[PDB]
């Protein structure tokens, strides 16, 4: 029923800011985790409610791939019950989370000579997100308790903040790609299981 | 490695324009936000302006709400404020401003020197 399109996910050129997360849902297709799981390209893939090598003989009503561009000593905030910017303000996972992260570093396809200053994160927010939540806003945001009326100033912050991507940072400050990928099965037929 | 260097200014008579600019080493231009802010004689410096890699792409303080235009080069690695129809309440020196964040998660505002604008009445 054609292979899942992985590779769309895993290769893909752009990756997007980790506030901006990006998500594809994977449906009616044929997976093949095994060939992620030991392709010994990835630094962090790692499982919560499944094993990584049991993921051949599953099948899910859903698969969900979100994927995004954090520092290295951030990767451990993708995980259940972490907090931090990046899970208090940018990409949250559930306490109940089923699925895996993947994560590598990709240093040598998201560093600049001079910097990359593209790949952005929240750095304040009213509150913390709720699970899967996503806020792409770019509202000045309001620290005191006078409103900012679009306008930086006293108390009144831009919340986003580049990621300072120079080659020649250290290992926790250099890019890593990551996926999350979410794993639903609900009462309805299976549209996403491995081989044979 | 991350320097900030304002030029432009100088003397000018009310209803005069100028073009100051900030040339950026050791970061690209295009990021995040770049900002512009302005310190009167015996004033706390103050916001003036700055543009984003997000969102709205630019944002005025009130007081130069359509009399200054904010822009980048990103081949020149310069940031640009076009200042047009000058009163002498926007006499002030001018810097321009950066956030950068560091490996311990360290936050620091640079700034350049600062360039003299002077409007007179």
């Amino acid at each position: 029923t054609n292979l899942c399109p992985f590779g769309e996910v895993f290769n893909a050129t752009r990756f997007a800011s980790v506030y901006a997360w990006n998500r594809k849902r994977i449906s009616n297709c044929v997976a093949d985790y095994s060939v992620l799981y030991n392709s010994a390209s990835f630094s962090t893939f790692k499982c919560y409610g499944v094993s990584p090598t049991k993921l051949n003989d599953l099948c899910f009503t859903n698969v969900y791939a979100d994927s995004f561009v954090i520092r290295g000593d951030e990767v451990r905030q993708i995980a259940p019950g972490q907090t931090g910017k990046i899970a208090d303000y940018n990409y949250k996972l559930p306490d109940d989370f089923t699925g895996c992260v993947i994560a590598w570093n990709s240093n040598n396809l998201d560093s600049k000579v001079g910097g990359n200053y593209n790949y952005l994160y929240r750095l304040f927010r009213k509150s913390n997100l709720k699970p899967f939540e996503r806020d792409i806003s770019t509202e000045i945001y309001q620290a005191g308790s006078t409103p900012c009326n679009g306008v930086e100033g006293f108390n009144c912050y831009f919340p986003l903040q580049s990621y300072g991507f120079q080659p020649t940072n250290g290992v926790g400050y250099q890019p890593y790609r990551v996926v999350v990928l979410s794993f639903e099965l609900l009462h309805a037929p299976a549209t996403v299981c491995g081989p044979k | 490695q991350v320097q900030l260097v304002e030029s432009g200014g100088g003397l000018v008579q009310a209803g005069g324009s100028l073009r100051l600019s900030c040339a950026a080493s050791g970061f690209p231009v295009y990021r995040d936000r770049m900002a512009w802010y302005r310190q009167a004689p015996g004033k706390e410096r103050e916001w003036v302006a700055a543009i984003y890699s997000a969102g709205q792409q630019t944002r005025y303080a009130d007081s130069v709400k359509g009399r200054f235009t904010i822009s980048r080069d990103n081949a020149k690695n310069t940031v640009y404020l076009q200042m047009n129809s000058l009163k002498p309440e926007d006499t002030a020196v001018y810097y321009c401003n950066v956030k950068d964040v560091g490996h311990h998660y360290e936050y620091y505002d640079y700034w350049g020197q600062g360039t003299q604008v002077t409007v007179s009445a």
